[PDB]
């Protein structure tokens, strides 16, 4: 109370409020995956239907940031709509400046610099949505930074954002993605997702499924729909 | 009296910024500790790695930033932040490589991003970056040179120096220690660097948890110690 | 009156403008710093005391050179020394280059003290929380100003500022004397720190630096040693 | 309340920031200026007397403005300093513009613009700086010139402002006589009204300036007392007090 | 005069440091050279407590934040 009000306003214990009270809006929302394979990075998002008038695909949650760059956003939904525009814009610019794809450690770190440059000012606010960044090429192989709304941003080999992030992160630990290939592990994928789901507060989820890897050719895309339905079938094989 | 806290360009009534110094607090919220020794003819760095995490990728938790070639840094302190800062101090540096064509002195360099922290602290239209920052480097005519450099705007040369939530422990370690004059060499600069961390945490420092950066005279290049050197050093440390 | 002790752009009901009396009070908590002006030579003279011996005394230098005859030495906060030196270095630049001639100190002082009111006059600029003492010789004749955070400037004989500042003028007015020179100065100087020193002042704890026609020279702590040898 | 900022009016209709800094011109030191047939001049009086403090420039409070103009300084030193340097430069603008000396109502209403500029846009505090002028013009002639903090100037032919100003002023009309002063006469009044202006007595010639406007060959020579024709005037103004207690 | 002391001990040392210091500072001072004493198991109070006592009370400054000074 009364160093919460505003983001350029550090706390007497030394700590910017707005910050946390952005990341608890990320909290609040559905649980997103991603799993680094052995050669590649598998994205799956939990996208609950909020009403059934919906289009079985509106306000999806996975954005290509590029053609081999893909982001799973996590939290609000407009300020993940334009923090996907923005790191396209940065690809593009990357690109254009450069020549070659932008590497997705220096992607997530510009666009995390661009994150972290909105809890710096108090007529602005920090962004209320987490997102993870996947991609896949043989020259550096496949990496998965996750960026909240702190703007720090470190690879990681299975991250989880949303509100039941622990349950996703305490069944991912016991996967052995160091090994295990780009197909199975999205069956896995979506295994995951159907455990860290409450079904009782939340009424329905239409389950989305993406990967970056070598068997989409360095290239980030929707996971196809004919094996998508297996990677469901698989979830349903669990009980939960 | 308690009413001053709220803007940065506002000074107490006995003369401070409170703003300033919760920035100050707000560098132990990283929970870490970092320690610079500096020898005859080396200067070591080291820092917690702390990975609370299996899935984490250790190679991307890293603190050590490497500025440019023969320019290293620790960043202690809120890790968005300090990845700010390190980018300014790149920049900094390119650009006065860029304009005057020798390499910038470390003094000098975050002696500008000391000016930049400055400014921010001063025109209220940022937060200060709460973020310390730690530099090494071997300059030519002056030997290894460590300084470390704050939020405030403070910059200054230490012989020896530390930064994080263990840090007035970890400077009285080393006021104990750099006060009987010996040979500062490389293996000795790591050991008392590493003895100075792992007392002022008193734990037993498993390799995986400590990373090292060092330049040298003989080698006037940022090198980060990997796991094989990291251990050869603890276990020449405990015999 | 607490309600106006925030804003910078207002007047108090008595019309005191309290944040730049905020700052003078900044500035006193201040390390310790005296200039005499003797009849050959100006001496300032500021104490730099580390918290540890883990600190590098000669990375920074609290005596700082603005011109070949002019210096700096301040007693407040230091990273707004900072800018404020180089500041006072570019606009002393800027005079040369214009008239082709070393800066003159009083001109240099005006034009540094305008720079200090320029950030007192604006909400959300902070005024420099540091008093500067700037020394000089110009006409061959020895000069010594002060430049305070609100933009005042005056031409201090002799003068201590920082912490005990009372005490190093109540140590002036008795051991100044107008007819000194430059030796004498520098040992004045280094008794007014010394009843505002705590500690056994070393060659690494004292900066100092004369200004006399020669030019504006910070003493090596060899000099400083043999100095204080002399007065010990 | 309702003194928050300068842009804020009173139900009343008062600027309360204006009030304000006029109210706080009286915290600065004696100023006068008396207006005579042959001349005009400027007494000042110095707060800062201090055996330590150097007197370099002896022009603390009256500032030179144009070959024809001088002003004397009461307020805040940093806004005192950003206002005659203002006026030094819209002076030498007129020089420059017109190839004129500046017909000294013109300086004024420039200054008084300004700060008006400033005591009305948001965001600026007003100057906190009351100043008096003095100058000789072809149009008419020696003036002397009274300016406020909120830019409301005036003709007058003798203030004071700073310290006790209301006793000096009632004083000065009490025994001002129009038309018949003389700058020897101007001089000894202006000594008068300072012996007990301010409360240091003897009125020590170290503490007070004087600088005197005439007119000779049309030259327009502005003179700065020293301290020899000041202590003359000190010991005369003595000799005077000490004949007219002769009468007791 | 009311503690044990020891001949070796020399108050006129510790009186011509120039740190100033109070008169709680003293007995601030002297109480921590007789802790100090006590907790070495010696009832005899020397130059070297005396010593580490002096240079403890007079560190004061704490943090002081290290750019007000």
């Amino acid at each position: 109370t009364g160093y919460d009000l505003s983001a350029s306003t550090f706390s007497p214990d030394g700590r910017v409020f707005q910050v946390e009270y952005a990341m608890k809006a990320v909290e609040n929302s559905s649980t997103a995956i991603g799993i680094r394979c052995k050669d590649g990075v598998v994205f799956g998002v939990e996208k609950l239907v909020l009403s059934k008038l919906y289009e079985e695909g509106s306000n999806k949650r996975l954005f290509n940031v590029d053609r081999h760059v893909g982001m799973a956003v996590a939290g609000l939904l407009a300020d993940a709509r334009s923090l996907a525009d923005i790191a396209r814009e940065e690809a593009s610019n990357f690109r254009s400046n450069f020549g070659y794809n932008i590497p997705l450690k220096h992607l997530a770190d510009r666009v995390a610099m661009y994150v972290h440059a909105y809890t710096l000012y108090s007529a602005v606010r920090p962004f209320g949505c987490s997102f993870m960044l996947g991609s896949y090429s043989v020259n550096d192989g496949a990496q998965l930074y996750m960026i909240d709304p702190s703007g720090v941003s470190y690879g990681y080999w299975g991250c989880a954002i949303g509100k039941a992030r622990q349950a996703a992160k305490t069944e991912i630990e016991k996967l052995q993605m160091k090994e295990m290939t780009c197909r199975d592990i999205v069956k896995e994928v979506a295994k995951i997702i159907y455990i860290v789901h409450d079904e009782v507060k939340d009424k329905a989820f239409e389950l989305e499924l993406s990967w970056v890897g070598e068997l989409t050719n360095g290239r980030h895309e929707i996971v196809p729909k004919d094996i998508r339905e297996e990677a469901e079938k698989y979830a349903k094989e669990s009980l939960k | 009296s308690a009413g001053f806290d709220r803007h940065i360009t506002i000074f107490s009534p006995e003369g401070r910024l409170y703003q300033v110094e919760y920035a100050f607090k707000a560098i132990n919220q990283g929970g870490l500790t970092s320690v610079a020794v500096r020898g005859k003819d080396c200067a070591v760095i080291v820092t917690q790695k702390k990975v609370p995490d299996k899935l984490l990728d250790s190679s991307t938790v890293t603190h050590l930033f490497k500025i440019t070639e023969n320019i290293g840094c620790v960043m202690t302190g809120m890790t968005a932040d300090s990845r700010s800062q390190v980018q300014r101090a790149r920049y900094e540096a390119a650009n006065w490589k860029y304009k005057y064509g020798y390499e910038i002195p470390v003094d000098m360099l975050c002696k500008r991003i000391a000016d930049i922290s400055q400014v921010y602290t001063q025109n209220a239209e940022m937060r200060p970056l709460g973020c310390c920052m730690i530099l090494i480097g071997i300059d030519e005519e002056q030997g290894p040179q460590v300084y470390k450099c704050d939020p405030a705007g403070y910059y200054c040369g230490f012989k020896a120096t530390a930064a994080g939530v263990k840090q007035t422990e970890s400077t009285s370690f080393l006021e104990k220690k750099v006060k009987k004059k010996f040979d500062w060499t490389f293996e000795q600069t790591v050991e008392t660097a590493i003895t100075c961390l792992s007392t002022v945490l008193s734990i037993d420092f498993k390799p995986s948890e400590i990373e090292v950066g060092v330049v040298t005279v003989e080698n006037p290049k940022f090198r980060i110690l990997t796991e094989a050197e990291i251990d050869a050093h603890l276990v020449a440390l405990a015999e | 009156e607490r309600g106006y002790s925030f804003s910078l752009t207002t007047f108090s009901p008595s019309g005191k403008l309290v944040q730049i009396e905020y700052a003078l009070a900044a500035v006193a908590g201040g390390a310790p710093s005296v200039g005499i002006k003797a009849a050959n030579g100006v001496v300032l003279a500021t104490e730099k005391k580390q918290k540890s011996i883990l600190y590098d005394e000669r990375s920074v230098h609290k005596v700082e050179p603005i011109t070949k005859h002019i210096g700096l030495v301040y007693s407040g906060m230091g990273p707004d020394y900072r800018v404020l030196v180089h500041r006072a270095r570019k606009l002393a630049q800027q005079y040369y280059l214009v008239y082709q001639e070393p800066i003159p100190t009083a001109q240099l002082v005006q034009r540094v003290a305008s720079v200090m009111q320029e950030y007192t006059q604006s909400g959300g600029v902070r005024p420099f929380g540091v008093s500067l003492l700037i020394c000089g010789w110009n006409e061959g004749r020895p000069y010594l100003f002060q430049s305070d955070p609100s933009g005042a400037y005056f031409a201090w004989k002799a003068t201590a500022m920082g912490k005990n500042y009372v005490n190093g003028k109540t140590f002036l007015e008795k051991r100044y004397n107008e007819d000194l020179e430059l030796e004498d100065a520098i040992h004045t100087a280094i008794l007014t720190l010394k009843e505002s020193f705590e500690g056994q002042m070393t060659e690494d704890n004292i900066e100092v630096g004369i200004c006399n026609e020669a030019g504006f020279r910070r003493l090596t702590p060899t000099e400083v040693k043999d100095y204080l040898a002399a007065i010990a | 309340r309702y003194d928050s900022r300068t842009t804020i009016f009173s139900p009343e209709g008062r600027l309360y920031q204006v009030e304000y800094a006029m109210e706080a011109i009286g915290h600065a030191g004696t100023c006068l200026g008396i207006l005579a047939n042959d001349g005009v001049l400027l007494a000042a009086e110095r707060r800062n007397i201090h055996k330590l403090l150097d007197e370099v420039f002896f022009s603390e409070k009256i500032y030179k403005l144009n070959e024809d103009m001088a002003c004397s300084v009461a307020g805040i030193t940093s806004d005192a300093n950003v206002l005659t340097n203002e006026l030094r430069l819209i002076a030498q603008r007129y020089l420059l513009q017109y190839q004129e000396p500046i017909p000294c109502e013109q300086l004024v209403t420039a200054l008084c613009d300004i700060k008006q500029a400033y005591t009305q846009f948001g965001g600026k505090r007003p100057f906190g700086v009351s100043l008096l002028y003095i100058g000789w013009d072809k149009h008419y002639g020696f003036q002397l010139y009274q300016s406020d903090p909120s830019g409301n100037y005036g003709g007058w032919k003798a203030t004071c402002i700073g310290n006790n100003s209301a006793a000096a002023v009632s004083m000065l009309k009490q025994d001002y006589k129009e038309g018949e002063m003389t700058l020897k006469s101007a001089l000894a009044l202006a000594i008068k009204v300072l012996n007990k202006t301010m409360d240091v007595s003897k009125l020590s010639a170290e503490k007070v300036e004087i600088a005197t406007l005439t007119r000779e060959n049309g030259k327009t020579v502005i003179r700065v007392l020293k301290q020899k024709e000041v202590e003359q005037l000190i010991k005369k103004h003595e000799e005077e007090e000490a004949k007219a207690e002769r009468e007791k | 005069s009311k503690m044990n002391l020891s001949e070796e001990v020399d108050l006129e040392d510790y009186v011509a440091r120039p740190d100033k210091i109070s008169g709680a500072d003293i007995n601030s001072i002297c109480q921590e050279s007789g802790m100090l004493a006590v907790r070495e198991n010696r009832y005899i109070v020397l130059a070297k407590d005396f010593e580490k006592a002096y240079k403890t009370v007079i560190k004061k400054d704490e943090q002081e934040h290290e750019f007000y000074k």
